[PDB]
């Protein structure tokens, strides 16, 4: 999930946008 | 502000700034 991709590991704009509506 | 470890309120803040008027969904348990 998002915590695994952005918190535990380094985040990226590509991944963050996957969570926008 | 996006390319680092973002947790808790710090992650929520990033989603807020990036998504803008589109909004977003935050799911810690996924």
């Amino acid at each position: 999930g998002i915590v695994e991709q952005c918190c535990t590991s380094i985040c990226s704009l590509y991944q963050l946008e996957n969570y926008c509506n | 502000f996006v390319n680092q470890h973002l947790c808790g309120s710090h992650l929520v803040e990033a989603l807020y700034l990036v998504c803008g008027e589109r909004g977003f969904f935050y799911t810690p348990k996924a």
